[PDB]
RNA sequence: AGGAGGUAAAAAUGUUCA
RNA sequence: AUGUGGAUUAAUUCGAUGCAACGCGAAGAACCUUACCUGGGUUUGACAUGCACAGGACGCCGGCAGAGAUGUCGGUUCCCUUGUGGCCUGUGUGCAGGUGGUGCAUGGCUGUCGUCAGCUCGUGUCGUGAGAUGUUGGGUUAAGUCCCGCAACGAGCGCAACCCUUGUCUCAUGUUGCCAGCACGUUAUGGUGGGGACUCGUGAGAGACUGCCGGGGUCAACUCGGAGGAAGGUGGGGAUGACGUCAAGUCAUCAUGCCCCUUAUGUCCAGGGCUUCACACAUGCUACAAUGGCCGGUACAAAGGGCUGCGAUGCCGUGAGGUGGAGCGAAUCCUUUCAAAGCCGGUCUCAGUUCGGAUCGGGGUCUGCAACUCGACCCCGUGAAGUCGGAGUCGCUAGUAAUCGCAGAUCAGCAACGCU
């Protein structure tokens, strides 16, 4: 999924976001609506707070998450059982 | 509803297109302001007879002849009412639009016509049954014909319950290819609704 | 289970056998024997012993086998998805990470049946 | 169906004819073949920024009559329902009924 | 020259029919290359067997269209209809084996509803 | 069928035997339209046959026809009460189909690992008089000749 | 010169069949030969449309386009016939394409 | 046209206006 | 896999509930669609049109912020002739707008009993009358089809037929379609000159009508059999659905009476959902294998689709696919010179298997702004249940069932195993 050769794939409001962060070495949470911007291996400590379906959601990426469709982190549905 | 239309059934046997042209990729867009034409000019001179609306286009040209029993009020005083709709069809055009005008020699005969006379007349006062055998009665009179059915649906006499009652004469066979079956139908306006008004003309059978 | 080159992992052809193995299908079983010298349409009882170390040491120095595969595949799992990621909530719960209908037919991750 | 639907529609539609006479289509070719220089460049950020309703994906065929998404036939430009109700009145040449 | 038409199910057969051996040209191949089931080959020269006529003609052919009992059958009837056109006098007993009935079966067509033309869908009361 | 019988199709003869019957066999070994391969099959088992027993197959087949088809048939017939099995005589047709598909059905039950190979094998067991298909036919006779009381219905 | 290959294209047989006939008229009046009408096969676009606007599935209606299509090589090329066959009026319900 | 007797074992019920 | 119920859910939009709902509306849910939820905006509004408005801009182009709607900036920003028409601007005013409700207010469309053959009427007659007769009776028919009788005589809608397709043959016809007879091709083939012979295509026509023969029968319908014929008895199949029922279905195609909202029950955007899952039902696909799997070779199709579309040779990839774009608006070219099952050979040798392919791990391609929820496809690996399925149940009478693949619509893409 998402060729190669277009690369990956990241909302450019999501990266002006992050990148004035990595430059000012500033790590406060980012509030992007959009999740579905892939993951890069520029933000691990950054923390962001995609699903606003219904909820907030924070999530602090890491490095074992690179390449990973931010919304993977961001449940949607909800299911507890019967 | 289980009848299928007449004109449908007898489509290239006994009746014919109303839409005389051809198109490969315009044939679309083409469709799109036929469509418009003819919502254009149903609710704009209803008033007027209108019937048909046989339309052709070769490329540069629209003939829109429609058909309608008084011209009078299709055209005005000195044609400034056909000159009017030329123009905003001449707006919606197809490159050049020209309108040539038919009068129908038979309200009485032409299905359409009849439905429509009927869905005027009994909305305002007079009786569904007292319509339905005027128009009959007019039909059969005049002599091309060979029969008529009249059928007239919903809430009739500002009833609460729909009824569908219909009236006839003559011969009707819908089951039947070779028969001239004009078929014509209009919903009729009143303040219980809308009334469904079919009407089924056998002017005798058609020729190979 | 005991032995990556399993000196008899089933008597009969060798593009079939070599797929007794937890990394081996038909066309890496293929490929191998293209790379060596061995025919394919062979038993393991007509092996050599030669043919069973060019094997485990082509194998070793290529592609991966039973434990060090299945390992990675585990802790791929674990790991790399993590303990909360979707794919990783849907392996917890035990349903069909890659979407699929679960409201009727899930059965090869839910399991037999439990019917209320 | 909705008025607003519809609009909307040819709303997308004038955008695809704006944002498409290479707005769209320079990106696209592009990003496509293996000569592409656009490490440096990252369009695919302009395309982003761009409407999203300028895109045909967001393009809805509905029906020109009545606005029907679905049963949409790009021949005619209707639904099905239309279709039906036009080629029994005869307004659409040379549909007839198919019997064999 | 003799040239006739053999038709069934939708396939199509040209047979120009020359006096020679038992031979066959059916599209350059030969009777066992082109139909190698026996079936095929005895519905082939069932009218010849009738008729006696069996290594009399050599039958070149340009078979087209369907599959290979169709052009088998269609074969069977252009070489009936050859052997009317050069013989017509042992029409009765071809007409009484059936050769030269072109056999009208076609496939009937898929109709809505239906899966296959007369196989209905599963039909549950509930 | 109410209306009457309607007309029984007429087998085309087979050219590597001359047999009606061993067309019918086809037939009935038939499957998915592979007529083809059911020709192939039932070829292939008469050749085994002929290669066993060193005689005609076609005959190896009649025989085994005569062993296995049955005269006589339980039909059931629901009587008040529990339902009352009828015994009636079999049309020669009607014997003649049931046994060729219990020559097929019982062949497709056993196991020789090849169709050819099971079929042969019933055909000669049953021309010999041993098979399951004489087993059906010895049962179907003994279940007549039990209900014989009921057979006054005869309808 | 150059053979000319006119195509016509139609709903109705008798109509493409009347504009051929007019056109073989036509180029047969100035003076010019023509191998004929050469009847090509006719497309078939079939639609299955559901009667109902809201269920039944298993009740079609069958619409089906049939264009016709006929084809007009004309020989020995010559001005007259050009004009003529420019000139020449055909209904709307037929399309020439002139090659 | 003239002329004995038969068999189907049991197998219930049906909120609303209508 | 798909749809449904139930349960979840913020939402899992709505409708469809025996036959006649449940691969149905949905002939194409990632955003759109989408009607639902959360949140952000907007309000004469997203679209209209009539009235007073003051303008020349409306608007388009860019930038910045924003998730976006949008907002805020900067450019470029009217003809006409003095009154203007258009355009917007707001003041608003009317009002638009509602996939908001009632299909037990409605039209239209449809299903359904049922393609069953029946349903009716005029006049006359019988009866106090509802009603009957006709339309029953004998026979025949697929048929209220027809005959003979008959207080009925007749007519109409339905039946049948007229229509399409298939099946045979003639006349015309040769192009892009065919290749018997000539030549040229020597690769790669009707490939090219050529030719109407054949096919085929598509226009017209003949043909099947119990017409003929024999026997039965009211000597009648009609029936059994035979001839000839391609076909024999409505040839095969479609289209065709009477009067009416189910207050069947649809106010969510549309239209629509009445009711309800009009800083929102409208409307823009974004996100998410419609794809949930303890389960149950239904329709299907794939299987459980040897009538088979895999490998190799080799044949035979139809019908259909293609312009911002089909996409070729060639080259790169393992392969989806990339490159490039020949040639085609298409009887030409593309969709391999289209198949698959099949045929031949080899191998496997009855095993949870070289069955089965799910599920899962990794790596990719393509679409599209964008494949997390949520796409398809490819490759490598994995290799679940399943050993022919309880009660019970379904379809099918011949080119049918069973099986095989092919094409199309919708469609960027596909969840199509569906539908046609």
């Amino acid at each position: 999924p998402r060729s190669l050769k277009k690369g990956p794939f990241v909302d450019d409001h999501l990266l002006k976001k992050v990148d004035v962060q990595n430059e000012k070495n500033t790590k406060q949470v980012i509030k992007t609506w959009s999740r579905r911007s892939t993951i890069i291996p520029d933000f691990i400590g950054h923390t962001f707070a995609v699903h606003d379906g219904r909820k907030h959601v924070p999530v602090f990426v890491t490095e074992a998450m690179v390449g990973h469709k931010l919304g993977e982190f961001a449940p949607t549905r909800t299911f507890k059982g019967h | 509803g289980q009848k299928i239309n007449p004109h449908g059934f007898r489509l290239g046997i006994t009746t014919e297109w109303k839409s005389r042209w051809y198109a490969d990729k315009q044939y679309k867009d083409y469709v799109k302001e036929d469509v418009a034409i003819r919502k254009l000019l149903a609710t704009g001179l209803e008033r007027a007879g209108i019937a048909d609306v046989e339309i052709e286009r070769t490329r540069d040209r629209v003939r829109v002849d429609i058909h309608t029993a008084r011209p009078g009020i299709v055209i005005g005083r000195r044609g400034t009412e056909a000159d009017r709709i030329r123009a905003d069809l001449e707006k919606l055009t197809g490159k050049q639009v020209q309108l040539n005008i038919l009068e129908v020699k038979n309200p009485e005969s032409q299905a359409q016509l009849v439905a429509q006379g009927v869905a005027e007349q009994l909305s305002n006062r007079v009786a569904f049954r007292r319509a339905m055998r005027k128009a009959i009665q007019s039909a059969m009179r005049q002599p091309n014909v060979k029969g008529i059915r009249v059928q007239c649906s919903g809430r009739l006499g500002g009833a609460e319950m729909s009824r569908s009652e219909f009236y006839r004469e003559g011969r009707v066979p819908l089951h039947t290819l070779r028969a001239d079956i004009d078929y014509g139908l209009y919903e009729a306006k009143t303040t219980f609704g809308r009334i469904g008004v079919k009407v089924w003309i056998y002017k005798g059978d058609i020729v190979g | 289970a005991r032995l990556v080159g399993v000196d008899l992992p089933r008597d009969k052809r060798m593009e079939i056998a070599l797929t007794y193995i937890y990394g081996i299908g038909r066309t890496r079983s293929n490929e191998i024997l293209a790379a060596t010298g061995i025919d394919k349409n062979m038993r393991t009882k007509d092996l050599t012993d030669d043919q069973v170390t060019v094997l485990r040491d082509y194998i070793e120095g290529n592609l991966k086998v039973e434990g060090d595969l299945r390992r990675e595949v585990q802790a791929d799992i674990r790991r790399k998805i993590e303990i909360g990621c979707y794919q990783g909530l849907r392996h917890r719960r035990g349903l069909p990470v890659r979407g699929q209908r679960t409201k009727t037919n899930a059965r090869t991750r839910k399991g037999p049946k439990r019917t209320i | 169906a909705k008025k607003s639907k519809i609009v909307k529609n040819e709303q997308r539609r004038e955008l695809v004819q704006r944002y498409a006479e290479r707005r769209a289509e320079l990106k696209r070719t592009i990003r496509d073949p293996a000569s592409s220089p656009e490490r440096r460049a990252a369009a695919v950020s302009a395309l982003q920024r761009l409407p999203r309703d300028s895109s045909p994906v967001r393009l809805r065929n509905r029906d020109v009559v009545d606005g029907r998404p679905r049963g949409h036939l790009r021949k005619f430009g209707l639904s099905r329902v239309r279709v039906r109700e036009m080629a029994h009145r005869g307004e659409l040449p040379g549909v007839r009924k198919a019997s064999w | 020259p003799i040239q006739t038409v053999g038709r069934r199910k939708e396939a199509v057969v040209r047979v120009r029919l020359v006096p020679g051996t038992g031979q066959f040209n059916l599209d350059g191949r030969t009777l066992e290359n082109y139909f190698p089931n026996k079936v095929h080959q005895q519905l082939i020269k069932a009218p010849l067997v009738t008729v006696d006529r069996v290594d009399q003609f050599d039958i070149y052919a340009h078979l087209d269209g369907g599959g290979p009992s169709g052009q088998a059958g269609a074969l069977r009837l252009a070489i009936a209809r050859a052997l009317i056109l050069v013989q017509p006098e042992d029409r009765p007993a071809l007409k009484k084996a059936g050769f030269l009935t072109r056999d009208p079966r076609a496939i009937e067509r898929k109709k809505y509803g239906l899966k296959k033309a007369r196989k209905a869908p599963q039909y549950s009361k509930r | 069928p109410r209306k009457g019988p309607a007309p029984k199709r007429p087998l085309v003869n087979d050219p590597v035997y001359g047999s009606q019957l061993v067309t019918q066999l086809v037939n009935k070994v038939l499957l998915e339209g592979k007529k083809s391969l059911a020709e192939r099959i039932v070829y292939g088992a008469l050749e085994q046959a002929r290669e066993k027993t060193g005689t005609d197959p076609v005959v190896t087949l009649k025989r085994a026809l005569d062993n296995v088809k049955p005269a006589l048939e339980v039909r059931s017939r629901r009587v008040g009460g529990a339902t009352y099995q009828v015994p009636v005589e079999v049309r020669p047709d009607r014997s003649t189909t049931l046994a060729l598909r219990w020559l097929v059905n019982f062949s497709r039950q056993r196991r020789e690992k090849t169709m050819v190979e099971r079929l042969a094998n019933e055909i000669l067991d049953a021309s010999n008089g041993l098979g399951a298909s004489v087993k059906r036919r010895e049962d179907t006779h003994k279940m007549a000749e039990a209900n014989r009381a009921f057979a006054h219905y005869r309808w | 010169g150059q053979k000319i290959r006119i195509r016509l294209k139609a709903y109705d047989h008798e109509a493409i069949d009347a504009s051929a006939r007019k056109i073989v008229e036509t180029v047969t009046r100035t003076g010019a030969s023509v191998v004929g009408p050469v009847p090509l096969p006719t497309e078939k676009n079939v639609y299955c449309v559901i009667r109902s606007p809201h269920k039944y599935k298993d009740s079609r209606e069958h619409f089906e386009m049939r264009t016709h299509k006929r084809l007009i090589d004309i020989l020995d090329p010559t001005p007259k016939t050009v004009d003529a066959l420019m000139r020449i009026d055909l209904p709307a319900s037929v399309d020439v394409n002139i090659q």
